[PDB]
RNA sequence: GGAGUAUGGUCGCAAGGCUGAAAAAUUGACGGAAGGGCACCACCAGGGGUGGAGC
RNA sequence: AUCCCUUAACGAGGAACAAUUGGAGGGCAAGUCUGGUGCCAGCAGCCGCGGUAAUUCCAGCUCCAAUAGCGUAUAUU
């Protein structure tokens, strides 16, 4: 029963923290590439 | 019970029902 | 990085030996004699289950 | 042991504070007058049991005659994987037993108040046979449709966001067989955690109540009884508001154990006035008895009148939310928050308040003219612990 | 950003406080609020060891980052008026 | 005193069977890792459904 | 000087000074704050210990003995609060070591682990590791020698391996407070190294656990022999030919 | 020479890399002149 | 800049309770009597277990 | 008064009269984490059984650049 009951943990909570931290590095990459490009936009046209 | 111990393996106190 | 390390940071890990009490049963087999024992292995069966189709 | 409260009179106010300050306490002479059922009631010792379970480190003592209590409280841990619960997203079940008369809201207003002052998040479950989401006769509970869009926007005024508080009912019931009784079960998530609760400021007058719209439940009964309920409500609130909205839900019915059975046969309706300014909210409601069979229209006129009171009546917040308002004005940063009460709000419930926090030791109130405003001093407590990262 | 060549800003919350691997950029990476302009923006740590000398609301210096997650665009320099890489190599304690 | 004396069994690293009592490991809570997938057990709902 | 768990310290935090003596843990890889034996030099390591509860983020000054007759630097370590908790999860790796008996293929008897099938039993299914990295899963109690199982592994495990099992003991930090009380006077609890110079017994030593140097020969192994019947039966173009 | 080699790979993940920065600059450049 | 492929957000629909747990067929439903085939879950001829004591 | 110029006497063996700033790379455990059709791979690793007056270990790892100077960010030219 411990068995079965900590390997569905486990699996429960890896999938959790792969999906959070999945979506925390694509929202800031996002944002920080969007100000970085937009940045890049405005100096190139100086 | 065994799973409930698994939950609280480090929890302190409870409500001491003397009744 | 590489420079963003410290000489406490690259400091080795020494491995454990046999106990004393046990060393007359030979060394101990770590990973690196692991894969040779197995790299040798490998090598044998696969040779011998060549014959063995031939 | 140390601090020492008698009666039976805000005793869940008693503890929570005791909780919150850390301040071990005695309640003693629960019911000394009762001979047939003396000692604590089962929704009390349930509360008792929702408190241990909750927290950490609580030590809670009841004695043999059941009429002295002593509680040593420990921290709100809330669920954590490894003492409350097995996953930190796991609700906590409880479990309150088929002899309880008072409403759930009974159970959740202490702990929603008791709750962003946790370490990890709350993800309480309340199931069993006693669990009734409607109001009671009883000390007149406030429903959940009441509980969620009556008070919950006040810890949104307080800077703990209603973008995180799951509260979510998954059968509703009224009480069924006389008080006892109930059936369905709910969950509430607090996921809001905050370390200090801002001194807010409610001064400015909350003039133009703009808006009415409210929820009208039926379990058990006929779905037309809602909206003869709506006709009665609208009958009433027509002469003085041309937007009055309210929704209708109906549920089936809920089964308890005895071999299951059905329970908790009922409706009720939940009015909430908005007002234009601010976070300010009137709230009403009114649920059938449990056997009685009354008219819908007298149900519907009957919150209808206790709505226009309460707007009439109350200056800010109304009697029912006084108390946590206060509470989380008391736990607030060092500086003075003011709150704008009405003469007639003042209530006996809200004075005991404000004897158990004297005598807790925070600061006393300044009560000034402007209805009053009452000014609070925060102790700046907070929560105790989480962790800074 | 500004017209400026470094900006100041209030550590908010180091997101990615909780992933698993060490030097994993999104451990190394924090979320900080400028003061002149009001945005929250995302600055790097130099190291995963020197990410526990930046805590919640301390006024960090951070400048751009010229060369895991490609597009952060700044680095974190001073952390209360001392510079960060001289507190990783333990010439100066932090003012509080 | 506690803090001369000997460490336990559990609080030394490598806890062979000669230093601890009989059926000491019973008493413990410990956790660690199993290996593969356990049987299903067939219970009443799996043979309804 | 490095300052060991256990071992008391005063510590200045809040208005309060107290002497306490706390348990330095590494949390591991983020996940189970293990419990080290000392502070680590020039890293940050975890601490706990048993006394006032002060809100976090606040910092701290950690001191050893007020004592003016102190030739360097009496401040020892600094640091801020965390966060405060009642019964905190601090776990020491224990690990149970045995030997191999008699060795198979794949299934190798363990003989000096445990004591009776009991513990065998408990400790069935467990994950069980040699020294050399082959992994392994503890099958089933052996009945004749008491205390010994079968353990099915990975490849064949050699006689002078050492199989251990990497169990998680949790350790639960002492009770114990002093107050600085320096203006009346206060007793001051002293470290190991001053309780052992003062009551004469040696620091606990084990060779087997002292590193020395191994002595590695070259590793040569057999030739392959081949079996007679499938050495008579193979081909004419591939038959072995030896002199 | 395995020194070497493992230089020489690195050598050319960088020609890889700066090919397709150079590939990618090029057609951003050509696209706007199809467009 | 065009064309694909993904990833994560945002929005809209889905997302309103004559309600309150436990048919098809000119082709379908069920049989009976007669006659076949097969079977160490049948007959026939034998053999062998288990079942008595202990682990 | 100082500095300067004159100037008797001391004033070098590394464990010092104690060169720095960057970049690239190798080697390591009875340690830890993750993946999976055994022994593999990846991220990494101040954290190892004991031990802090204990240890003498890659004993001071290898290479490149500038060197009393050197790096980073942004604007850029």
């Amino acid at each position: 029963f411990i068995r079965r009951e900590q390997l569905r943990i486990k699996k429960e909570k890896d999938e959790a923290y792969e999906k959070k931290f999945k979506r925390i590095i694509a929202e800031i990459q996002n944002e920080e590439g969007r100000a970085a490009n937009e940045y890049a936009r405005e100096k190139a046209a100086r | 019970t065994i799973l409930v111990e698994m939950q609280r393996r480090n929890k302190v106190g409870g409500i001491i029902d003397r009744r | 990085m590489s420079s963003l390390r410290h000489a406490i940071q690259r400091r080795a890990h020494k491995e454990r030996a046999q106990p004393l009490e046990r060393q007359r049963l030979g060394i101990l087999e770590k990973k690196k004699d692991y894969r040779l024992r197995a790299r040798d292995y490998k090598k044998k069966q696969a040779v011998l289950k060549s014959l063995r189709q031939k | 042991e140390f601090l020492r409260f008698t009666g039976h009179r805000a005793f869940t106010q008693r503890l929570v504070l005791a909780t919150l300050y850390g301040r071990p306490i005695h309640i003693s002479k629960i019911r000394s007058s009762s001979a047939t059922n003396p000692g604590l009631a089962p929704h009390e010792i349930s509360f008792l049991r929702l408190l241990e379970s909750v927290t950490n480190g609580s030590i809670i003592d009841v004695s043999y005659s059941g009429t002295t209590i002593t509680y040593q409280p420990g921290l709100i841990t809330g669920t954590v994987p490894g003492m409350n619960a097995s996953l930190s997203s796991d609700a906590i079940e409880h479990v309150i037993p088929a002899t309880n008369t008072r409403g759930i809201t009974y159970f959740l207003i202490p702990l929603a108040l008791l709750a962003p002052f946790s370490k990890a998040h709350l993800n309480v479950r309340f199931t069993g046979p006693g669990v009734i989401t409607s109001a009671t006769h009883g000390a007149r509970d406030l429903s959940i449709d009441t509980f969620r869009t009556a008070v919950l926007p006040l810890y949104g005024l307080f800077g703990i966001p209603p973008a995180r508080i799951e509260l979510r009912v998954l059968q509703r019931s009224c009480a069924g067989p006389g008080g006892k009784g109930g059936g369905g079960i709910v969950e509430m998530r607090f996921a809001s955690q905050v370390r200090l609760p801002k001194t807010l400021h409610l001064n400015r007058r909350p003039g133009k109540v703009r808006r009415i719209r409210g929820v009208a439940y039926c379990t058990g009964v006929a779905a037309s009884h809602n909206n003869r309920m709506i006709t009665a409500a609208r009958g009433v609130l027509n002469q003085l508001v041309s937007d009055v909205h309210i929704a209708a839900q109906y549920d089936p019915a809920p089964l308890v154990a005895e071999q299951k059975k059905k329970t908790g046969i009922g409706f009720g309706l939940s009015l909430v006035a908005e007002t234009s300014a601010e976070g300010v909210i009137y709230a009403a409601d009114e649920v059938a008895p449990p056997e009685g069979g009354v008219v819908p229209e007298d149900i519907g006129e009957k919150c209808a009148y206790q709505l226009l009171d309460v707007i009439a009546q109350g200056g800010c917040v109304m009697a029912a939310s006084a108390p946590t308002v206060l509470t989380l004005m008391a736990m607030g940063s060092e500086d003075v928050g003011r709150l704008r009460l009405g003469r007639r709000v003042v209530s006996p419930e809200l004075l005991e308040l404000a004897r158990d926090l004297k005598a807790f030791g925070a600061a006393s109130w300044g009560i000034r003219d402007a209805d009053l405003i009452v000014s609070v001093k925060g102790t700046g407590v907070g929560n105790v612990g989480r962790k800074v990262a | 950003f500004g017209g400026s060549s470094h900006a100041k800003g209030i550590v908010l919350e180091k997101v990615g406080v909780e992933a698993k691997q060490p030097n994993s950029a999104i451990r190394k990476c924090v979320r900080v609020q400028l003061i002149k302009n009001g945005k929250k923006v995302t600055a790097f740590v130099p190291n995963d060891g020197c990410l526990n000398f930046v805590d919640e609301n301390d006024e960090v210096l951070l400048a751009g980052f010229g060369r895991d997650i490609p597009g952060v665009r700044f680095k974190v320099v001073k952390v209360s008026g001392v510079g960060l890489l001289a507190l990783w190599k333990e010439k100066k304690e932090k003012p509080r | 005193a506690e803090l001369v004396a000997k460490r336990a069994w559990t609080l030394a690293g490598e806890a062979t069977a000669a230093d601890r009592p009989v059926n000491s490991l019973l008493g413990e809570d410990m956790e660690f890792d199993h290996v593969g997938k356990p049987v299903p057990v067939v219970t009443e709902e799996v043979s309804e459904s | 000087k490095i300052l060991k768990t256990g071992d008391p310290l005063i510590f200045s935090l809040g208005w309060r000074r107290f002497q306490t003596l706390p348990i330095y843990s590494i949390w591991d890889n983020r996940t189970r704050n293990r419990m080290l034996k000392y502070t680590p030099e020039h890293m940050h390591c975890f601490g706990t210990f048993w006394g006032p509860l002060i809100a976090p983020n606040t910092s701290f000054c950690c001191f050893q003995s007020f004592s003016a007759s102190n030739p360097g630097f009496r401040i020892a370590a600094t640091g801020t609060v965390l966060s405060v908790d009642e019964s905190t999860e601090i776990v020491k790796k224990l690990k149970l070591v045995g030997t191999p008996w008699k060795i198979f293929k794949n299934t190798a008897f363990i003989k000096d682990m445990f004591n009776s099938s009991l513990e065998i039993a408990k400790f069935e299914g467990a994950a069980i590791r040699t020294v050399s990295g082959i992994r392994g899963q503890i099958k089933r109690a052996l009945s004749k020698p008491e205390g010994y199982f079968r353990a099915t592994f990975e490849d064949k495990i050699l006689l002078s391996d050492i199989v251990i099992l990497k169990a998680w003991y949790p350790v639960k930090p002492k009770q114990f407070y002093n107050p600085a009380t320096n203006l009346i006077g206060w007793q001051s609890m002293r470290l190991t190294g001053e309780i052992r110079r003062a009551e004469n017994i040696p620091t606990p030593q084990n060779p087997n656990s002292t590193y020395r140097k191994i002595e590695r020969p070259e590793r040569h192994f057999n030739p392959l022999r081949v079996p007679k019947n499938l050495a008579a039966e193979l081909p004419f173009k591939s038959q072995i030919v030896q002199t | 020479r395995e020194k070497l080699k493992k230089e020489l790979a690195e050598i050319e993940e960088r020609r890889r890399e700066k090919q397709k920065k150079e590939k990618k600059e090029f057609w951003e450049r050509e696209g706007k002149k199809r467009k």
